[PDB]
């Protein structure tokens, strides 16, 4: 399904209906696109409810199993030190958590904004890894040491 | 009484929670951090205070033997020998309400520099100054830090 | 819309039908904003394929100098919001960077006195240039404050007042007019 | 930096470093407190807690809400510093940070 | 005419089309008619229609066209902090904008503090120049450099 | 009349229409029991229309009629306080509050709650004063100077 | 409700009449907690009249345990609140012990991963020992830090860890597992 609300109100039928029978959710935000992100698609706000089982072992990339729930909780985690600059500043924040920042920017600009590009299901999984390198092997609590200690 | 229209606001007044509700959602554990680690400097505040606080009299009364009744005089010749007065190194920092400045008076002076030769007590007695100056420093930026943390803590949580 | 309600039959009834929609606030034109439309609430999708003509007429990198700016006009909100959550109190260095930037950007950059001598109209070289006037200061602002320069002296820069008298200039005087300040900029800033 | 507290204990002050010049019976010390600030061209002048050191209101009632050298309370005569120590900690912190 | 609408209702069925219909308009505030400001009159949104074209050159005084528009946004920026003020603190705010709010109460209190005052076209202009004097040619980006100082 | 309102708002006519019709209006504010107060009745709306004629003196303890309101303004401004308390710090108040404060606890589960306890009009009021023991005869101005010293 | 609502017809209506409410919390679950049933938001009026039979057939002292341990929430609801951010810090000592237990009660007792076969199936008299094992260890645990024993020490005893599994314990060995484990405390605690 693919539609637009009257004023982007989920209280309308156009959204309610769907958000009731549809098995997922994938919206687009003004913000995302304003900065140039294309495709401007948020993180958690978008997600295929039933694409969480048809992935991983056998399906697509075995380690995808945990890979799929990694970048999720790991990524959004950075979106915090993203609006808190005006608070303390760039170097005013710790190294470990500050690092969780550079990720977000390199994540939306390059990871999400992929324009017309066509990344094969495999060329697409690699990227995740690549970004994860920001944090030394050992900071990701989502995936297992087994998978990260390899692909990373 | 008299507040606002009815229609159309629904969507705008809706973006209020997101703005308020979210801004403050995390803003709570926001200041919590500086206050948590802030203590680390406070505990230590009395580290030196109590430490040199008791050794302060150490020399003061220590030379009360041959220098006690003769202090006034020993003091004339080497009194305020190198009393710069703010040669101290002041620092600027940021805290709720604006940015307040701190500093420590660290300079080679109370470091055995008042001459006049003098007896035995003097030199040991002048050394004592160290625990005031030198030590009194621990508090100028740490003891001031506390008040700083007061404003934030309060204004924030308020 | 009678009540002005943006969700009136006529509002939506025209939606999905016509692109590049725009909004009209109430204090907008009543205040000093003209045109008086919604900043964000007004987006455009035709501008995407509208670059061809612009690229040549304006410049091969014009959609670049115009997209990186809208970058702020719409990203600036990042702080706008926190503003309505606290204000200039907990402002850091990037803070009034954007706020005011976008600010002037609407007082002299966006608001156009359609009831003025010539400003009533502005061509590319007109539209195009200005959009750079500030940019520079921005560029120089980036190393002024970052180097350590306090935004405080940066605020009362006299040349700043020059960047806001560019809207009233005609296509004739404009060209050379701005270019004279483009020098005073890097000079009355990098300096302080 | 020119600060005072007690005459008997101040003496050293004038000796090395600074120059302290106060009374031990001048409980008021206000006589000086203000005059001192007439200039206030040193860092942060402090005084013993036996005078006006609990009520900082002295400095503020005189400065007028301005940022002038602050006060630091002590005691002159020591004995047990494990009492109003854990207390000063509590005295700043409670009316804010740590309630209970 | 003069239509009354229950409570402060600007979107009342009445003002709806009437706004369009009528060229211009005027607004009244209770806040001033109950606090003292008498006559208590304020067109926060009222700014007529063809009032901008009809005075300023010839009949009236040279300066006027850019004046009205001046006073408008000039004041707006003011009371604007009327809120943020009641939230953050009391003095909390940069030393410059401090002036903005510092004059709000002024402009309003005074300006609307009109009485049986016959207030001539001129007795007006004056006051305007008397309240604008609180911030020299700096924020006044509406009127021109000549006129601006002209009555400064 | 004993019936639960919608969610918990009197805004609804369920209780609203009830107000005029029925004499008075009493509730439990669902705050008492939800916490441990039994009877979990709240003094916010509680106040009957026929309580006036047939109470006070003669009918019952003559100082009941006098202590009627005394308690009212005392408890009320009691919680009022606890409000701003977590707003500035349990400490930012004076003797002007430290007294109305404890007035909110004493009245709390101390008076209101009691369980199936069978407190008569005697036992009730007798101690109803033991709560005003702290409050001086000056801080109160609801009752005379005679009944205040009656059972202090 | 597919939209995580609290007040809505469907809901505030049902509540109108029911008997028991087993609220699940999206967060408590979002953590991967099973069961992640949010209690401060759950209820069952049945217990009232079922309590009688509780001790009747099960154990006379059975209820007195459940209603008893429940204090967790009581001394937790308003305990976490402020202490959620601050945490184990300005706390005397007994402060933590209160939320420390909740931890086991919520990571051992509460959580009953209905997924696994071990702690999946269970009967009252089973769960009972569980809640108990944490009680008889508590009545003395607090008496320890109040008499002089360490806080961040009691908490390193493997004897207590044997509790976390009590749920996972087979309903049949539970008893035997109780005999030793329980009495194991009386002596696993005698060391300070």
């Amino acid at each position: 399904p693919i539609l637009s609300m009257p004023d982007d109100d989920r209280t309308h039928p156009i959204p309610d209906l769907t958000g009731y029978i549809t098995e997922g959710q994938i919206q687009l935000s003004r913000e995302l696109h304003r900065k140039g992100i294309y495709p401007p698609i948020d993180p958690l706000p978008s997600l295929s409810r039933l694409m969480n089982n048809g992935v991983g072992k056998g399906k697509t990339r075995e380690d995808h199993k945990q890979v799929s729930d990694q970048l999720y909780s790991a990524y959004a985690n950075g979106v915090d030190i993203r609006k808190l600059v005006a608070i303390i500043g760039e170097d005013a924040l710790t190294e470990n958590d500050r690092r969780y920042l550079q990720f977000a920017d390199a994540f939306e600009r390059f990871f999400i904004n992929q324009g017309q590009q066509n990344r094969s299901i495999e060329e697409s999984l690699q990227i995740a890894w690549a970004l994860l390198s920001m944090l030394p092997q050992g900071e990701l609590k989502r995936i297992s040491k087994d998978h990260i200690g390899k692909y990373y | 009484s008299q507040v606002s229209p009815t229609r159309m606001n629904l969507l705008q007044r809706r973006g209020q929670l997101r703005l308020a509700q979210k801004g403050v959602d995390l803003l709570k554990k926001k200041r919590d951090a500086l206050v948590a680690e802030f203590f680390g400097l406070v505990r230590e505040a009395m580290e030196a205070r109590k430490a040199l606080d008791q050794a302060a009299k150490e020399a003061y009364a220590a030379l009360l033997l041959a220098q006690a009744f003769d202090g006034p005089e020993v003091v004339a010749g080497a009194a305020l020998g190198v009393p710069p007065l703010e040669g101290v190194e002041a620092e600027v920092e940021n805290v709720w309400g604006s940015k307040v400045p701190r500093l420590k008076a660290t300079f080679p002076d109370g470091a055995l520099l008042s001459p006049v030769g003098t007896p035995a007590y003097t030199l040991e007695a002048s050394r004592a100054f160290r625990r005031y100056a030198e030590a009194l420093i621990r508090v100028a930026n740490t003891e001031t830090r506390l008040k700083k943390i007061g404003e934030e803590i309060k204004k924030t949580t308020r | 819309p009678p009540g002005g309600d943006m969700s009136e039959p006529v509002t939506q009834s025209t939606l999905r039908i016509v692109g590049a929609f725009w909004r009209l606030d109430a204090s907008l034109a009543f205040r000093r904003h003209f045109p008086a439309i919604n900043w964000n609430g007004s987006y455009s999708l035709f501008t995407s394929a509208l670059d061809p003509w612009y690229r040549e007429n304006v410049a091969e990198d014009y959609p670049e100098l115009r997209d990186a700016i809208s970058e702020l006009l719409q990203r600036e909100a990042g702080l706008q919001e926190i503003v309505q959550l606290v204000g200039p109190d907990a402002l850091q260095d990037a803070e009034r960077l954007v706020i005011e930037v976008g600010r002037i950007i609407r007082e002299d950059f966006l608001q156009q006195n359609a009831y003025h001598e010539v400003d009533a109209y502005c061509s590319m070289k007109k539209a195009y240039g200005i959009m750079k006037m500030i940019l520079a200061f921005y560029k120089e602002a980036e190393a002024a404050i970052k180097r350590g320069v306090s935004i405080d002296e940066i605020l009362q820069l006299p040349v700043l007042e020059r960047i806001g008298r560019a809207r009233y200039v005609s296509e004739e005087e404009f060209p050379a007019y701005f270019e004279e300040a483009m020098k005073e900029i890097q000079g009355a800033f990098k300096a302080l | 930096m020119a600060v005072i507290a007690d005459p008997e204990t101040a003496q050293g002050f004038r000796l090395a470093g600074l120059e302290g010049y106060g009374a031990s019976s001048a409980e008021e010390a206000q006589s000086l407190l203000e005059t001192l600030v007439e200039r206030g061209g040193y860092a942060l002048v402090a005084v013993d807690e036996a005078l006006l050191p609990d009520p900082e209101r002295a400095v503020e009632r005189l400065m007028r809400g301005r940022d002038l050298p602050v006060l630091l309370p002590i005691a002159g005569l020591k004995e047990a510093f494990q009492g109003h120590d854990v207390e000063g900690y509590m005295r700043e912190l409670v009316r804010k940070t740590i309630g209970f």
